[PDB]
């Protein structure tokens, strides 16, 4: 078992790729309470890994922000963020940064990060109001979590508005308010009920939120609606399967009477 | 002085038991002298009946050569009770652990009735000494036999200090109280009175014993042995003066037995002759003497490194030997004088004998010149070499110490067989001059190697291989069949080291010519004879001289030696030497005019290159250009006399044959912006010049050449010119735009490809900038270290049979050659390629990499680095590989003058292969050190040691490429290859390559091809080990440790695949092989595994 | 030098009148005099410092430190023709005979006929 | 085993032959595969192929893909392969490191096709072909062997044809003296901002990405006397000590 230091060695010039047994020893380190030896391995670690690996340059950045999190003081923990984005992918390291956050649980400062966050570069991405909005109705901030959407509806355009909102709908579907996800959801359906994938998935979320008049009520919609011969059986084997795993043979008369007229 | 007194203490520390181990055997001579004190005496005897008295025994008697005939018996014999006396070295409690064991002096003195008022001659004292010793070791083993403590202890007898004037006893032990864990001997002597005579008959200026000639070891040995306690009680008055002998003589005892300077006898053909006793007594009375005024030259107030260093600077700069020597007394000043006793020499005037007589002039020459070199690094501030100093077995290995080494089998027979076995001298009046027949031999043969070599060697030694001072009790001296003769060596090993500057002059200018024959004239005649000749040179001064056809595989210091022992010595004293023959053709015999008969000092084909070089040199300037050149300068390995061959013209399938010049043109505002333009305008300007070229010198051509070296420009070219005298160069422009450009890149480039992009700033700096430096600095020293271009060359070879060229560069090979050169600190500047070669690899063998930084200072004997730069110089290596680290990829470590970031030259190469080098340098160095040098260890260490690793794949060009490679192969027909060498450039150029060999490049292409997964080693000059026929070529190399067993497969883990697991994938080495023989089936014809 | 020669080595530089001038003056300012001899200085340094004793020469020979002297300070000043007119020796650092026949060429002188 | 078809993240496994050793009777050269995209136009309907052979270059697959269309008669038409640097030459670029025109994986081959239904073709086709790869070794589908390796690659040891690189020093400088200017002039003459801003551009300077690099790149003497709070403040200094 790897318990001596000069083990860790010899297994770190093995292979210097991996940065699971990088920060296993950079961890070791951290067993035996030395921040500031950690933090010199660390940069070893930087120096010495070939820096196509960004998949293992990212579990190094996972190791960075946890060592600087959990130990370092908030000064140091800026000064390697700000290194971080000089260095790698800035958006996935400020997201993985807010999940090491919502792990480590602090919330006062997270959420002004959030707003900065948002202020720098949150208008053209997405996993920032992911976690934002889950965060606020998971924290038990639905109002905060429903005038988000002035901001969103403001720094996105007309072709991520759809997802955002969607998105949106799916959370506050899961773990909030499933009528103001369905007034989120049908401007877009008064928008274009042409469009098949997001009302696949909003019948399938209102499945796993178990409204039944409501996924009866959608699900005897949808025929009504547009639907061609692939969104016809496509719609009727989610459905039939749904209702399996009376009220079967009414739907059996319209599947078969849909393909004659 | 901060850090070196604390080495000072740590040098003790390294030996301070001197308390417990002291007290059993200390109780075992108690027990001793108690028995000495008990021993009952006898009265006077007769020769002619102890004879019997020891005959029926089995003890018998040892004799000063010969036995006494009873026709001269007139002495009268005692056996009396001795005055015993505990002194000396651990009276003094001065403990060194050894594992040949110090030994504590006792001398059991003489009582004052059993001599005479003329007890200096016809050796009749030394007789009775000798049956006085016969039955007091009779009595003792008896006495010990009585007492029953016989199966752990023994006792022998052996000569004191190796001299059969005095033999001793030797008293040891074997495997309650078996001793078997201390200094292993001690030895118990029998000495003289003191108040004895004056020194008209005790100086080595007289003589009484029958033909006055001088008795120079007879009136040493005896007075000696009567007058040694002023010396003791002088020792404990200096003792009371200062507290630091102790420490002194153990520092002393380290620096002399590391240079192998132990108390024997260099007069017997032996190393040492001077001895740690006699530096305690030459400290001594330099402690209150030595001046000119006589005066106090060391202070008995201050510490130990400063007395050491003032006795190291007194037999260092001021001599004893030849002008002056120091004259002194015991029991009132003590007085240097000017003239010398042509020996090593120090006078008494108060014991009036020579301390420094058991030494002859060769090793004082030795020992003075090891003083001066080790004055001078003691001297120097800017560098600690206290590990250099004291920390160093240089004697364990003895062809490490000297340049060259001979061997003199010779079966001379019997000491009354002399005549027709040796052509010197028989008779009293040698034998009272000198003592024995090897005695005499030694001394004759140091004379005659000076009149035949002169200024031809720096110093000269010479011992006694076989020679066994341990000879039995009941023999009555060491009665050994030598192979071939009945004295005391099996051979006679003669050693030099040599000056290197005229070590291969091929005629020996002697004495001038006149009509009165002037005595040196007739000494000369006499010594050369037939072969002496008196000529006129070129100025016209007529000089009798003797002509050396001088060789390739031979110095001609080895003929030399071979006619003027073969004269003089004996006429069939076989001269045996094969490891200078062996790996002195090595070197690879380079396809010349008459070049076997050269030597290897000549660099002449070097010239030749340079001379045609400077007929493109004034070609190429005296045409125009729109931009014209403003300084072209050669940067290649001919041009610093470090190519592998010797270039021969038209020889173009040698890696080696193009040379790099580089050209830099006027600093110009007007080259463009970025690299590819640049390097393409370059490409423009050396069209133009090869335009030119063609136009108005039709006897040169030119053809251009794609260069991958420094990487990410594919667009890089050079061109080539193939030159009528028949050597080709590789012209390379250097601009003032191209270093900022790097920095630039490096400026604006991503913060991740940063190391990236140095790197390759670094392969350009390693090929453009500091080249230049590095090659004008090793040309300029390459005059004054003459053996460095033949030692670099033997490194080449060595380094491409054990497969290393393809990783690692030339420029490391040159600084590791260059820093026992330039670095001396155990050893001499090397001046044989044996030395050379073989220290080069005890170096490499001691190297390490976490705490030895190769710094080097390349300058010439008697400018360096400074303080400053060398504690900058420390501090990069420290913060480098304390940031790095074990060298996951920063291996070696090398700075210069030249380049202070060190990494310029190693950058790049594997672990594997850095590991492969280091360990393969233990392995021969152990492998020399145990299983001795010799012409098949030579040959076993030349092997090219595949040790087979996961492959090798066995490559043939169609043609033996000996030919168009430009070595003659030992080809008794010279003709055979002077119609097949091409001498000729051919008409066509797109032939080239198949006249060439591509395996450089294939390796090349295939290890950063597959970099990641698994390195390729291969041989890069095939002429000079591809076989005799030279055809033959290996790609070895080893597997990741990463990549031995399976390992699941991902989108980046970069290798050639085998899925059979449907995760877990491994190497399909059939598949690798198979598109390495799909690449070289015309290359490779086999392949071996495991 | 790159040897252990030292060189109180010296250069001569003149003014131009530059074309297409008017005044009869063409001076230096006095304090542009200060810039061209730093610089000059600097760069005749350079050239001997980076180069051995007969580089030297044979960088001094095709007369090859003016034009460059010209090239690096055309930019201050116009600077007639540039010569370095004086290079004297201080101080040799030893004879390293071998060193001296390696400038020339090898050669080893051996026998002439005894008859005697 | 060679019965395996698929991996496990979705790699398609695609072996070939072997040639004629002089040591060895094998035929087994292994390849991965996958189906991808991206957003830009070099990399539509595009193919992940790991572990690439050594130089198959574009004419290798165009034979590959004949043999393939020789037998299930599918749709293929091959143009190229990015990130075509097995060896490690071509990752960084110098040029568009420190310069102005043309402004700015792993041993992987990324090679597109002409058409979605080409490479859906081409990708079932290529299951079906690792499946029959997986049955049998000896009915399989191969890719023959003319080697560009040999015709470039194994005699590089040659001399450069002096019209080629005459020509395309010829053409290079002929375009980058004209694009040089351009920019210099483009930089000499750009005084107006769209409020009302002079740029200052210093003498002789030829780029606007040089000035913004540089400027990039390019990121008092009070009194210890002479007011009355100050000296009151030093000869309170001087009475406290």
């Amino acid at each position: 078992a790897p318990e001596s230091v000069a083990d860790f060695e010899r297994l770190l010039i093995g292979n210097p790729n991996s940065s699971v047994v990088w920060m296993n020893y950079m961890a070791f380190q951290l067993q035996l309470s030395e921040i500031e030896k950690a933090r010199e391995l660390a940069e070893r670690a930087l120096k010495t890994i070939n820096f196509r690996e960004e998949a293992e340059k990212l579990n190094i950045w996972i190791a960075m922000l946890n060592l600087e999190n959990t130990f370092g003081t908030e000064e140091t923990l800026e000064e390697v963020f700000s290194r971080a984005c000089q260095y790698m992918d800035s958006y996935t390291i400020h997201t993985k940064l807010l999940g090491i956050y919502e792990i480590s649980e602090k919330f006062d400062k997270a959420a002004e990060l959030f707003k900065a966050t948002a202020k720098k570069f949150g208008g053209e991405k997405v996993s920032i109001w992911v976690s934002w909005g889950d965060f606020l109705i998971s924290h038990n901030e639905e109002q905060e979590a429903r005038t988000i959407l002035g901001n969103a509806l403001k720094a996105l355009p007309k072709r991520n508005h759809i997802e955002v909102v969607r998105k949106f709908a799916q959370l506050e579907f899961a773990k909030g308010d499933p009528e103001r996800g369905r007034s989120l959801f049908e401007g877009l359906v008064a928008d274009a009920p042409k469009r098949i994938d997001l009302w696949n998935v909003y019948v399938d979320q209102e499945v796993k939120a178990k409204d039944k008049k409501k996924v009866e009520d959608l699900f005897e919609r949808i025929i009504t609606k547009k639907i061609t011969r692939k969104q016809a059986k496509f719609f009727f084997n989610k459905w039939l399967q749904f209702e399996e795993s009376k009220t079967i043979e009414y739907v059996k008369a319209k599947a078969t009477e849909y393909v004659a007229s | 002085s901060n850090i070196f007194k604390l080495q000072i203490d740590e040098l003790l520390e390294q030996v301070k038991l001197k308390q417990k181990h002291v007290l059993k055997v200390e109780k075992f001579l108690h027990k001793l002298y108690d028995i000495l004190q008990e021993i009952p005496d006898w009265e006077e005897k007769s020769l002619a009946e102890v004879d019997s008295f020891f005959k029926n025994k089995i003890v018998s008697v040892p004799f000063v050569d010969p036995k006494p005939i009873p026709q001269n018996t007139n002495y009268k014999f005692n056996y009396k009770k001795p005055d015993i006396s505990l002194i000396g070295s651990f009276a003094l409690k001065a403990g060194i652990y050894q594992p040949n064991g110090s030994s504590i002096d006792t001398l059991l003195t003489m009582p004052k009735e059993l001599f005479e008022k003329k007890d200096f001659l016809n050796f009749r004292c030394l007789h009775k000494r000798s049956v006085y010793l016969a039955y007091l070791t009779h009595h003792l083993l008896i006495l010990l036999k009585k007492d029953k403590l016989d199966s752990f202890l023994q006792l022998e007898y052996s000569y004191f200090d190796n001299d059969p004037l005095l033999p001793i006893l030797r008293i040891s032990c074997s495997k309650d109280y078996n001793f078997y864990k201390t200094r292993f001997s001690i030895n118990l002597l029998i000495g003289f009175p003191y108040k004895v005579f004056e020194p008209k008959k005790l100086l080595p200026n007289r003589n009484c014993i029958r033909i006055l000639p001088a008795t120079p070891l007879y009136n040493f040995s005896v007075l000696s042995s009567s007058t040694h306690e002023n010396y003791l009680k002088y020792l404990y008055k200096t003792k009371k003066q200062t507290e630091s002998f102790v420490e002194a003589t153990v520092l002393g005892r380290l620096w002399l037995q590391q240079r192998g300077f132990s108390s024997n006898m260099s007069h017997s053909g032996s190393l040492g002759g001077f001895g740690t006793f006699e530096f305690t007594i030459l400290m001594a009375a330099l402690l209150n003497g030595g001046g000119i005024n006589s005066n106090k030259i060391l202070l008995h107030g201050f510490s130990s490194y400063q007395l050491f260093k003032g006795v190291i600077k007194y037999l260092a700069t001021m001599d004893l030997c030849h002008d002056g020597h120091l004259q002194f007394h015991s029991n009132p000043a003590s007085k240097y004088i000017d003239e010398g006793f042509q020996t090593p020499t120090l006078f008494d005037k108060s014991t009036k004998v020579n301390i420094l007589t058991k030494m002859t002039v060769s090793s004082y020459q030795i020992l003075k010149e090891y003083a001066g070199e080790t004055l001078r690094m003691l001297n120097n501030v800017v560098q600690d070499q206290f590990s250099n100093i004291f920390l160093t077995n240089i004697s364990r290995f003895d062809n490490l110490k000297y340049d060259l080494c001979y061997d003199v089998q010779l079966p001379l027979g019997k000491y009354n067989n002399l005549e027709t076995s040796l052509a010197a001298t028989f008779g009293s009046m040698e034998r009272v001059k000198f003592i024995t027949l090897e005695n005499f031999l030694a001394h004759k043969i140091t004379n005659v190697a000076r009149y035949a070599l002169g200024d031809r060697i720096k110093y000269i030694q010479i011992e006694m291989v076989g020679q066994k001072s341990d000879f039995p009790i009941t023999k009555r001296k060491v009665y050994s069949n030598t192979g071939g003769n009945h004295f005391n060596f099996d051979f006679v090993r003669v050693k030099l080291i040599v000056n290197p500057s005229e070590c291969d002059k091929l005629v020996t200018k002697g004495p001038a010519h006149s009509e009165t024959m002037s005595t040196e004239a007739a000494v000369f005649k006499n010594f050369w004879g037939i072969k002496s000749s008196l000529r006129r040179f070129k100025d016209g001064s007529i000089t009798h001289c003797c002509v050396w056809s001088t060789s390739s595989s031979e110095p001609i210091i080895s003929s030399i030696v071979n006619f003027a022992l073969q004269k003089h010595v004996s006429k069939k004293a076989q001269i045996s030497n094969e490891t200078i023959k062996k790996f002195h053709n090595f070197l690879p015999l380079p396809n010349l005019p008459s070049s076997a008969k050269t030597s290897v000092l000549n660099l002449s084909s070097f010239f030749n290159l340079k001379k045609s070089f400077d007929d493109l040199y004034k070609i190429i300037f005296q045409m125009k250009l729109p931009l014209s050149v403003k300084s072209i300068l050669p940067v290649g390995s001919a041009f610093r006399y470090t190519s592998l061959c010797q270039p021969v013209p038209f020889a173009y399938s040698d890696p080696d044959f193009f040379q790099d010049v580089i050209l830099e043109f006027e600093t110009s505002p007007k080259w463009p912006d970025e690299i590819t333009s640049l390097e393409k305008a370059k490409t423009a300007f050396l069209l133009k010049i090869q335009e030119e070229l063609s136009a108005n010198s039709s006897t040169y051509r030119s053809f251009f050449s794609r260069d991958e070296s420094i990487p990410y420009n594919l667009e890089i070219v050079t061109l080539n010119i193939l030159t009528p005298e028949g050597y080709g160069f590789k012209f390379r422009v250097l601009t003032e735009r191209d270093e900022i450009l790097y920095l630039r890149a490096i400026a604006n480039a991503r913060n991740e490809l940063k190391p990236e992009l140095e790197a390759t700033f670094l392969k350009f700096t390693a090929k453009y900038l500091a080249s230049v430096r590095h090659t004008r600095t090793l040309e300029n020293i390459s005059h004054s270290y003459q053996f460095y271009s033949p030692v670099v060359r033997l490194f080449k070879r060595w380094l491409d049979t054990h497969l290393l060229l393809g990783h690692i560069t030339d420029e490391l090979a040159e600084l590791i050659a260059i820093k026992p050169f330039v670095d001396p600190a155990p050893y001499f500047i090397p001046g044989s390629l044996e030395n050379g070669f073989l220290k080069v690899l005890k170096f490499i063998s001691q190297w390490n990499w976490k705490d030895d930084p190769l710094i080097l200072d390349l300058v010439k004997p008697e400018e360096r680095l400074t303080l400053a730069q060398y504690k900058g110089i420390q501090m990069n290596f420290t913060n480098l590989r304390n940031s790095d680290p074990n060298g996951t990829h920063l291996q070696f470590f090398v700075a210069s003058k030249n380049d202070p970031s060190g990494i310029l030259y190693s950058s790049g190469i594997p672990l594997p292969i850095a590991t492969r080098l280091t360990a393969l340098a233990k392995v021969a160095v152990n492998l020399l050190q145990t299983h001795g040098l010799n012409q098949q260890t030579i040959n076993l260490l030349f092997t090219p040691g595949l040790k087979d690793y996961d492959f090798v794949v066995d490559l043939r060009t169609p043609i033996g490429l000996k030919s168009s490679c430009g070595i003659l192969s030992a080809t008794e027909f010279k003709n055979i290859t002077n119609d097949q060498a091409p001498s000729n450039f051919p008409e066509n150029l797109n032939d080239l390559s198949e006249k060439m060999d591509p395996t450089y490049q294939l390796v090349k292409y295939l290890n950063l091809k597959y970099k990641n997964s698994l390195i390729l080693s291969s041989r890069k000059y095939i002429g000079v080990n591809g076989g005799e026929k030279g055809d033959k070529n290996v790609i070895t190399g080893l597997i990741k440790p990463l990549f031995k067993g399976a390992h699941k497969f991902r989108v980046n883990l970069d290798c050639n695949v085998k899925p059979v697991d449907d995760e877990n994938v491994i190497l399909n080495k059939e598949a690798i092989f198979h598109e390495i023989a799909a690449f070289g089936n015309d290359m490779v014809i086999n392949f071996e595994t495991d | 030098t790159s040897d252990d020669y030292v060189l109180r080595i010296f250069a001569i530089a003149f003014t131009r009148k530059q074309a297409n001038q008017v005044k009869r003056h063409s001076y230096a300012q006095s304090s542009h005099i200060r810039a061209i001899r730093k610089v000059i200085s600097e760069i005749l340094t350079k050239e001997v410092q980076g180069s051995t004793l007969a580089q030297l020469t044979s960088k001094l020979i095709p007369e090859v430190i003016n034009k460059e002297i010209e090239n690096a300070t055309k930019d201050i000043f116009p600077l007639q023709n540039i010569h370095v007119r004086k290079v004297k020796l201080l101080k040799q650092p030893k004879f390293d005979v071998g060193a001296l026949m390696a400038l020339h060429g090898e050669g080893s002188g051996e026998e002439k006929g005894k008859k005697v | 085993i060679e019965d395996i078809s698929a991996m496990k993240n979705g790699f398609i496994v695609v072996p070939f032959k072997l040639p004629d050793h002089k040591a060895l009777p094998a035929s087994l050269h292994f390849m991965f595969a996958k189906r991808h995209q991206s957003s830009n136009s070099n990399e539509s309907d595009c193919l992940f192929l790991v572990n690439l052979p050594l130089l198959s270059n574009i004419e290798h697959m165009k034979k590959f893909v004949g043999q393939l269309c020789g037998k299930y008669d599918t749709v293929s038409h091959v143009e190229e392969l990015l990130y075509n640097d097995e060896f490690g030459l071509h990752e960084v670029d110098l040029s568009a490191l420190t310069s102005d025109l043309m402004s700015s994986p792993r041993n992987t081959a990324l090679l597109k096709f002409v058409d979605a239904a080409s490479i859906n073709n081409c990708w079932n086709a290529l299951k079906k072909y690792s499946n029959l790869h997986a049955k049998h070794p000896n009915e399989l589908f191969e890719w023959t062997y003319t080697t560009p390796s040999f015709t470039t690659f194994v005699n590089f040891y040659k001399p450069l044809d002096i019209d080629y690189l005459k020509e395309d020093i010829h053409t290079h400088m002929a375009i980058f003296e004209q694009r040089e200017a351009q920019a210099q002039e483009d930089v000499q003459s750009s005084i107006v901002d769209e409020d009302g801003f002079t740029l200052v551009v210093g003498k002789n300077t030829k780029s606007l990405n040089s000035i913004r690099k540089k400027i990039l790149n390019k990121n008092k003497k009070a009194k210890k006397d002479f007011y009355r709070f100050q000296v009151r403040e030093r000869k309170k200094q001087e009475i406290n000590q």
